[PDB]
RNA sequence: UUGAGUGCAGAAGAGGAGAGUGGAAUUCCAUGUGUAGCGGUGAAAUGCGUAGAUAUAUGGAGGAACACCAGUGGCGAAGGCGGCUCUCUGGUCUGUAACUGACGCUGAGGCUCGAAAGCGUGGGGAGCAAACAGGAUUAGAUACCCUGGUAGUCCACGCCGUAAACGAUGAGUGCUAAGUGUUGGAGGGUUUCCGCCCUUCAGUGCUGCAGCAAACGCAUUAAGCACUCCGCCUGGGGAGU
């Protein structure tokens, strides 16, 4: 009964899509865990390494506490 | 390792008939190129362990097909290993 | 002197110490005040009986200076933030921001040895 | 087969207007002069940054598609040429699903 | 052709090496602001500070490790492997069957890999810290406690080849009630299936019949019923001398 991206087929995040990828962050900067949405497995790993790439290019800061 | 290019190459210049993708004499010279190409890496990277255990299971199973050959037919296993150049 | 009148005090902590410090935007220093230097010794600098008076005596130092509003920053999680705050609004101050920043790392450096105690 | 290669590199918003193109065309020359092949290389967007590079919290982004075999050497030569540099920032090679 | 292998179609993955790169945090240096303490303990002391410390904002230098994701999750023959981008490359699972036609398994001798600590040659030191110095505790303390501090921990190239290297359970195959999670698939009912329900493959946990066991316990991932091959044991010390 719990949250995911799968209807909606994204099936590629396409590295830049990061107004949608706002789900799945907090206010300090973090990650919500799969206890949290509910996603999928791979989903998992694919967002995780898709938002390691988008900390990177300036689209969402590390440290977010200002 | 090899591309299915030169891999479709040689499993139907080396076949015996038609069909034959089994047929030992067939896997030995794909394994050949396979240990050649791995060999070449070994030389540069010399320190890939993890796939110096495959050139070993590798070199093994071409041994173990090669030793098959010669228990059935003397005069294929001469004629291979004076055209695929090996038997040292 | 010079009122400028708009700052921030830091509240720095140890588990036997603590420093309050009015700041101005900069921060550039107004006053600072040290739970050793309010004449206490010993482990007592730890508890907050020593946070409120030396609140105290850095806020008549600080709005001699000219002071309204201030905000609150936070490091060194011990017992001094609890109520460094609370007796920091009994002297007449306008606290509007509340920050706890910590010096955190991503496993960087190693921590000493355990105590064997 | 070849493969896909994405370079979203930022662009400093403090340009001239014929920095720009130069700039865009010049390494569209240097991933066409060894053999490397683009599709669509256009501007993508003004953004501000999430946080600074050395002043820079705004900049302008770009994308490209450009296609080639692994055995050409402009690809390493682009990332020797674009980290000497200093009017791009920061550029990512991803392959394309 | 049933075992054993290459087809063609896919799938997952901290598998390995090489090359670059990201931010935070500590330490040092510079600058401004700012004065009498900072630090540590059960309690103190050693120590640093008026040659301007600690603290707070701005930059600059360098090394090491990768916060949440992270889960009885994954990968590998084991030792082990978690930031990100790219080149070479190993292995496993699912379908299917045209193709080979018993080509298999185990494997004394031999070879290869093999955590930390250690040795040689050449680099770098941000922390941490054997040896050592000082203060404290004690009848005494060549320790536990606090302040410092070298070799080392890192990289490249060689050497040694050990561990509580453990599931303290050798390897290959077949057979023998259920229930419940979970990783990766294939098929069917239904369908905005992304959910759901049924069937089936490979792992991976947890509970429990028969059966075994001196007990504890194990129990389709057997320590049950068996076959093939290898290693080892025969009271404790003396001594892995």
């Amino acid at each position: 009964k719990v949250d995911y991206i799968a209807a909606n087929h994204i099936e590629y995040i396409d590295y830049k899509d990061t107004e949608l990828l706002k789900r799945f962050i907090s206010e300090r900067g973090k990650i919500l865990p799969r206890r949290v949405t509910g996603t999928g497995a791979k989903n998992q790993r694919k967002l995780t390494i898709a938002i390691k790439r988008a900390r990177i290019m300036g689209l969402l800061p590390f440290v977010s506490d200002e | 390792a090899i591309s299915q290019e030169r891999k479709n190459e040689i499993i139907k210049e080396y076949a015996r008939h038609e069909g034959d993708t089994g047929s030992p004499e067939v896997q030995i010279a794909v394994l050949t190129e396979d240990i050649n190409q791995l060999n070449e890496h070994a030389r540069t990277h010399k320190k890939d362990h993890h796939s110096y255990r495959g050139l070993m299971k590798k070199i093994g199973h071409r041994r173990n097909l090669l030793a098959y050959l010669r228990k059935t037919d003397i005069q294929r296993y001469r004629e291979l290993i004076q055209r695929l150049g090996l038997r040292r | 002197k010079k009122n400028i009148e708009s700052g921030v005090a830091h509240i720095h902590s140890t588990f036997n110490n603590t420093i309050v410090m009015i700041t101005d935007t900069h921060g550039n220093a107004l006053a600072w005040s040290s739970a050793g230097s309010l004449g206490f010794k010993g482990s007592k600098k730890s508890t907050p009986f020593a946070a409120q008076m030396a609140a105290e005596a850095a806020t008549k130092v600080a709005m001699e200076h000219g002071l309204k509003t201030v905000d609150v920053t936070v490091k060194g999680p011990g017992s001094g933030r609890e109520a460094a705050i609370r007796s920091l609004q009994a002297t007449g101050l306008e606290v509007t921001a509340i920050r706890d920043v910590t010096p955190v790392p991503h496993n960087g450096c190693r921590p000493p040895k355990r105590r064997r105690v | 087969q070849d493969t896909k290669y994405e370079i979203m590199y930022i662009i400093r918003p403090n340009i001239d207007e014929e920095a720009k193109t130069a700039l865009v065309e010049r390494f569209d020359t240097i991933l066409k002069d060894n053999g490397a092949e683009v599709i669509e290389s256009k501007d993508w967007e003004k953004r501000r940054l999430a946080y600074e590079m050395n002043g820079f919290r705004e900049g302008i982004y770009h994308i490209v598609n450009v296609t080639s075999p692994s055995t050409a050497g402009a690809i390493n030569e682009f990332d020797r040429l674009a980290k000497i540099n200093d009017d791009i920032i920061r550029h990512m090679i991803v392959k394309v699903e």
